[PDB]
């Protein structure tokens, strides 16, 4: 008989509903502090003031496969910009992770097996910005509410991961309520249609 | 590209889509009366050999042994830095895995035609285990790229090992069948939970761009679950990610005080005593006597 | 007799000492297994008439089983940690003393588990998983101790120690 | 009577069987990833291109007995080779553990109590390879599947430890099945031979 198994669908429906809801709350509490912080960074217009090296040298780690952990040097380039929203000098970094892994320098090369290639990479980056001094303004990301000294070329997160994370638990909530509605039909309209035989 | 979602989607869409089309087929078969060969062979064509018949061992015993094989292949896959292209064609790898999984598909279809109710069969546990194991192997051979997804769920097939031991007449007293059933529930749950934690730790928190991942092996996760559930908790190995912490809180609250705190083991540990003998093994040549009545 | 436990203990203790004096070089192998000889200490105490009531013999038997098992398991872990995993060319060994292993077993089986000392090698982890699963819920989870802890009470006296010179009287029948 | 002890042999037999089997699985899972990796390194033919020092200096630890932990310097020699299987430049290391303990340098001296002896050892090694430039080709171990930048003089493991590890649990499985067969004889053929008396 159908009824002896149909309420398993009810239980599963209910599970998918509450699971969706709880997942939305859990992903809520953990996304909101990063997401807020990463949108609190305004977008502004910028032009480079100057490009230089401070002479200080920093260490990086090169992974030559399978837990290899060698290390190499690189020189510290710094770049500073004019800022359209603060009209004060600020220091250019590529991205939030670059700033975090070295807040002293404007760039970090992809760490190579030999110092000469780190060197060459830093010069190859520097000569590009030596052409972008003044000429052809660019947009820049800027966080005067908490970190007014610096600017970035990119945001911390790609929006797809955020929205993709939020839509699926909502979709499972929708599937849950749909499943319980279909079972309510297959319970009630079934006997209403079958008792006439 | 790392297209993880395409493998996962094959399981999600087959499970929920099959559920929908069963519910709609049923609903329309009813609403039909408001708008106002095939059925025969299913009772024997597989059912004569699926279970409980004299030689119908294969479609329970062999599917068990093949499930152990598939689980072992998942343990093999778990031993590599998820980026290897030798152990990928003309070795054993995905090509040997496929031979287990197509049998699982055929056996599932046989079960589906034999099912007395399609709905209750569709959301039965072993059906769910098959939906989250079988479709992504077909994705993996179409995309020709192996995947370390939810394949650890094959460990749940050990639940019914208690049947094999009685079909093969190894176990013949009911309390020992209950004991081995409980023990297999423990082992399969332990290996399953270790799989979830392995997956969740090796892939980081998405709100931290998956950067905070932790390179645990599956065996470090099995050990972590043991050191946790015994409540020893050295902290030499522990879960680092936010999702890992969430899973551990759930596993502690469910492993203690719901999955443990059973009474069956305290009544069945004397099970090997509360039964006193089967039948007398009458050897040839020796004489034999029975004594009964008031025995003290 | 050949596959009796004390015979096995003798086979894994005695021949390698003869090897060690023939090769004239000492060896720290499975010699900790001599701790299993403490199992029958309960006999010595009754042969020497120190212990004379059966429940105390059972108590000391269980206690000696505990101590000997603890020292034996600590020996296995000492051996397995001081010699590394062979698939890592024995490079990942850990320099535990035997007493650090005895302490580790105690801190583990009480389920305290500080993690100041713990097993590093893969074989060490395997042995600890076995020792946790066997020490709890099979070696512990005994009922004898909860019925024998009142053993020193559920027996009421041996025999009256009749001193010389003092008079003596017996009372019996309905005593309330 | 024999039967009261003979089934102890059965139990022991059975134990030795399942122990052997389980041991084979355990040693399987832990050997296979190292063993695979160490045979994934092909053997090729090589000749040295050049021998040099990069001027960088590295630290090593000298154990002067009983947990002594002093430290000494050594200069970084590098050596590069032609490669018969990749026809591209690669860097010579002695062995996988040497590469692992310093991936920057071609050699590590056995660390001595004084810097002058580390120095002398590095020069004594270097002058040998200054003769092996071009002359008399050698075989070299090479891992283009995961680490194409480097070559080794030796494999990571000696095959004896691998095969010695696998044969003994198999031998104990064989001893187990042998013991249970001998007991099956000493059970059944015993009564078949004794009932005639
Ligand atoms: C009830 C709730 C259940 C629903 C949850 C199911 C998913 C919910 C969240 C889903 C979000 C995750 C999907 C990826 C996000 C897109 C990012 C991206 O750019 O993709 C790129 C590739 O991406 C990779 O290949 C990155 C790989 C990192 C490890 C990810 C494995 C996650 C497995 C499990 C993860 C944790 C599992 C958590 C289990 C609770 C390509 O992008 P594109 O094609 O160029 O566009
Ligand atoms: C019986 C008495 C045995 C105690 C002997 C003390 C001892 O061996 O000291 C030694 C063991 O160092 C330890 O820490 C061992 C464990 C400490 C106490 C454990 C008692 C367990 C009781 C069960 C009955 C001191 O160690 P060491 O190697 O001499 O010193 C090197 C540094 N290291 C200490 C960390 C090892
Ligand atoms: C059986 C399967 C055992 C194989 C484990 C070996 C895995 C291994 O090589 O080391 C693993 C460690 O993993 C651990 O330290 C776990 C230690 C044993 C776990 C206990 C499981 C009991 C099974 C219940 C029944 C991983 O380490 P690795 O990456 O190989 O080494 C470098 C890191
Ligand atoms: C299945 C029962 C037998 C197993 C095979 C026995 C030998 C197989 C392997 C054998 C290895 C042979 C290869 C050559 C040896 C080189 C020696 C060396 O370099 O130094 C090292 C030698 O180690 C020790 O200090 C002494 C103990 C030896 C290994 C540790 C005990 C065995 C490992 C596990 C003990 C039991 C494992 C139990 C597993 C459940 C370090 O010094």
């Amino acid at each position: 008989a159908l009824k002896a198994g149909e309420d398993k669908s009810i239980r599963l429906g209910l599970f998918l509903i509450i699971s969706g809801v709880v997942s939305l709350f859990i992903f809520g509490f953990c996304w909101l502090s990063p997401a807020l912080q990463d949108l609190q960074a305004t977008e502004a217009n910028c032009t480079v003031l100057s490009v230089q090296q401070i002479g200080e040298v920093f260490e990086c780690t090169f992974t030559c496969g399978a837990d290899c952990r060698g290390t190499s040097q690189y020189p510290c380039v710094q770049v500073y910009v004019n800022n359209s929203e603060s009209n004060s000098r600020a220091l250019l970094h590529s991205d939030e992770h670059q700033l975090l892994t070295n807040p002293k320098c404007s760039y970090i090369p992809p760490c190579k097996r030999e110092n000469q290639k780190n060197l060459e990479s830093v010069m190859n980056w520097q000569q590009y910005w030596k052409d972008e001094i003044g000429s052809q303004p660019f947009t820049c990301y800027f966080n005067q509410h908490q970190r007014p000294d610096d600017v970035l070329l990119h945001r911390t997160h790609d929006e797809i991961v955020l929205l993709h994370c939020f839509l699926w638990p909502l979709v499972t909530f929708v599937v849950g309520v749909l499943i319980v509605v279909l079972t309510i039909c297959a319970k009630s309209l079934a006997v209403k249609a079958e008792a006439m035989k | 590209q790392r297209m993880w979602w395409a493998f996962l989607a094959s399981s999600m869409v087959t499970f929920f889509g099959g559920l929908f089309i069963i519910l709609l087929w049923r609903t329309l078969k009813y609403l039909w009366t408001v708008c106002c060969w095939m059925t025969s062979v299913k009772d024997w064509a597989g059912v004569m050999i699926s279970a409980q018949t004299l030689t119908g061992r294969v479609l329970v015993v062999l599917v068990f042994a093949l499930s152990i094989g598939a689980l072992v292949i998942y343990f093999i896959d778990s031993s590599n830095p998820i980026e290897s292209c030798q152990n990928f064609y003309k070795d054993f790898t995905l090509q040997i895995d496929m031979a287990f999984n197509v049998f699982f598909l055929l056996y599932f279809g046989l079960r589906f035609i034999a099912a007395n109710d399609k709905l209750w069969f569709w959301l039965e546990v072993n059906s769910v285990v098959d939906f989250f194991t079988v479709p992504p192997v077909f994705v993996s051979v179409y995309l020709n790229r192996s995947w370390l997804g939810l394949r650890f769920l094959r460990a749940l097939r050990l639940i019914q090992f208690s049947e094999i031991l009685q079909f093969l007449n190894i176990l013949k007293t009911s309390n020992s069948i209950k004991l081995v059933n409980l023990l297999s529930i423990f082992i399969s749950t332990w290996l399953t939970a270790a799989g979830f934690i392995h997956l969740v730790e090796n892939s980081g928190d998405p709100w931290e761009n998956f950067q905070n991942n932790q390179a645990l092996t599956y065996w470090e996760c099995v050990y972590l679950l043991m050191v946790t559930m015994s409540t020893v908790g050295y902290g030499d190995v522990y879960a680092k990610t936010t999702l890992g912490r969430l899973f551990m809180v759930f596993f502690i609250l469910g492993g203690l005080a719901m999955f443990a705190s059973y009474v069956p083991e305290i009544i069945e540990l004397i099970g090997n005593r509360k039964k006193y003998g089967g039948s007398y093994s009458a050897v040839s040549g020796r004489k034999h006597i029975v004594v009964c009545g008031h025995i003290t």
